[PDB]
């Protein structure tokens, strides 16, 4: 199934980790822009071109990992995040597991509800923001992705697939967003600066 | 105001500034040293045709490990003085552990071949790394010859920098098919270095580890130690925390900073708060005093 599902306010992340208390920050970066539209696949791999918003809600563990990287084996590496419920070990030293899972090793890295993890390449760097959500579907309503990791690894990053429901995909894209610090540096609260005329003014 | 005569009145002559006494530097706790005793303090030293690559690129570069064994009889250095190597960020560190004799340790340097650096091994001659001389030859070295040091003679051409030859292609020297066996010209391209403890200087065994580094455009992950020093709070300091090095008064702060949060900033963006890498508390930074200097004066 390839349904589309509205994304409502959802996927916004710490820009960075400078603290904030009460004040409005102006920031441009690659967020995924209020209430657009998002895959809902249950298709062999999926792009990726600048970052994705990859979420769930299947606690059933089945949703283990993610493979990431140009092509699938053999050639320029491919990360191979895959959890254990014990350890969470990363992988960049990848399987030459079949195009359905479920060599010159360089990184080893270990470490009802909702699960919404964003990805992004930047220069060099893997960074990952993660959050859980104790959802009473993607709610309306705002809950800010706190940063997990920010791997050193140099890939170059084009498409990816995961491992194994919920499969939920939204797209990056480079927009301007106006975030609230409320005292403490939570996200409260959020405007996209290109949603609608009132949020530009709102942002102006 | 450029007079002799000051009329009676109140003028702004200087700008009083307080400036800072000592130096901060932070840093976080020194840990995920890099591995260098398993290559370093090691009897299994790899044979010279036989090398292997050492993966070393997630961890603290602690370049000084060398002085463990000071009397080092040589460190000729050939990437970078060491004084700039303390602190120097590369992509990756590739070491290479062997044993070949006496002073032919020479030819492992720019510019030199012949055996070791021509069919065993070579580095190019813009090299990056070092070469160390610590000589341990006491055990490498029995009266039964140790000649199990496998080591290749033999071999068509030059060897390449950075490559292994475990190969045992017999040198067909003669103007006659080899076919493998031994007749004219016909020898196994490896032989022995069986070395006694009495051997000469150029003949007895050797201890060799040599390093290089590399930056290519993956971000660098091979740094040395940081060397923070003390932190002192209450009076104007120039710290560096970690990414930002500014003049200020550290004091006790009551913020409540998110656990992945270091900087603290607000209105204007000027960094108003750090976290100490260190110890996990919170720092207010306020300005050094300054201001301008009035003078009340009769005429
Ligand atoms: C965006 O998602 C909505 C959700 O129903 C869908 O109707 C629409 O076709 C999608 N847009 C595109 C271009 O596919
Ligand atoms: C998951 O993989 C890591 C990688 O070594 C391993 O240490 C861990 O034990 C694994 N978890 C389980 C439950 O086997
Ligand atoms: C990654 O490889 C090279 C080196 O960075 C780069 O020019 C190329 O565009 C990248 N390939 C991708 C993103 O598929
Ligand atoms: C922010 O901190 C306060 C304590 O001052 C505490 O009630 C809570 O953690 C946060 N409150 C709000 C309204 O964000
Ligand atoms: C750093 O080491 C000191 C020394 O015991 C310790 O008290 C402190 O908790 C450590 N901090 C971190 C972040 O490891």
């Amino acid at each position: 199934t390839q349904s589309y599902t509205n994304s409502f306010t959802r996927g916004v992340y710490y820009p960075d980790k400078v603290f904030r208390s009460s004040v409005l920050h102006s920031t441009q970066d690659l967020f995924l822009p209020f209430f657009s539209n998002v895959t809902w696949f249950h298709n062999p791999v999926l792009p990726f071109n600048d970052g994705v918003y990859f979420a769930s809600t299947e606690k059933s563990n089945i949703i283990r990992g993610w493979i990431f990287g140009t092509t699938l084996d053999s050639k320029t590496q491919s990360l191979l995040i895959v959890n254990n419920a014990t350890n969470v070990v990363i992988k960049v030293c990848e399987f030459q597991f079949c195009n359905d899972p479920f060599n010159n090793c360089t990184f080893e890295y270990v470490s009802k509800n909702l699960r919404e993890f964003v990805f992004k390449n930047i220069d060099g760097y893997f960074k990952i923001y993660s959050k859980h959500t104790p959802i009473n579907d993607l709610p309306q309503g705002f809950s800010a992705l706190e940063p997990l990791v920010d791997l050193p690894i140099g890939i170059n990053i084009t498409r990816f697939q995961t491992l194994l429901a919920a499969y939920y995909v939204g797209y990056l894209q480079p927009r301007t967003f106006l975030l609230k610090y409320n005292e403490n540096g939570t996200i409260t609260d959020a405007v996209d600066c290109a949603l609608d005329p009132l949020s530009e003014t709102k942002c102006t | 105001l450029k007079s002799f005569t000051v009329e009676k009145g109140i003028y702004q002559t200087s700008n009083f500034r307080v400036q800072p006494t000592e130096s901060i530097v932070r840093f976080p706790n020194i840990t995920n040293l890099c591995p260098f005793d398993e290559v370093f303090n090691a009897t299994r030293f790899a044979s010279v045709y036989a090398w292997n690559r050492k993966r070393i690129s997630n961890c603290v570069a602690d370049y000084s490990v060398l002085y463990n064994f000071a009397p080092f009889s040589a460190f000729k250095c050939y990437g970078v003085s060491p004084t700039k190597l303390n602190d120097l960020c590369f992509t990756n560190v590739y070491a290479d552990s062997f044993v070949i004799r006496g002073n032919e340790v020479s030819q492992i340097a720019p510019g030199q071949t012949g055996n070791i650096a021509d069919y065993n091994y070579k580095l190019p001659d813009d090299f990056t790394g070092c070469v160390i001389a610590w000589n341990s030859n006491k055990l490498d070295s029995k009266v039964g010859g140790n000649y199990n040091y496998l080591y290749r003679l033999f071999r068509k051409s030059n060897l390449k920098p950075f490559e292994r030859d475990i190969s045992t292609e017999i040198y067909q020297a003669g103007n006659k098919p080899c076919n493998g066996v031994a007749g004219f010209n016909c020898y196994f391209p490896l032989r022995s270095y069986g070395f006694r403890p009495t051997y000469g200087v150029g003949h007895q065994p050797y201890r060799v580890v040599v390093l290089s580094f590399e930056l290519l455009h993956a971000p660098a992950t091979v740094c040395g130690p940081k060397k923070s020093t003390n932190l002192v709070k209450n009076k104007c300091v120039n710290f560096n925390f970690n990414g930002l090095t500014g003049t200020g008064v550290l004091t006790e702060s009551n913020k409540k900073f998110l656990p992945f949060q270091q900087f603290g900033r607000d209105i204007a963006d000027t960094t108003d708060a750090v976290r100490d890498p260190q110890t996990l508390e919170i720092l207010d930074i306020t300005p050094c005093s300054f201001g301008g200097v009035s003078v009340i004066t009769p005429g």
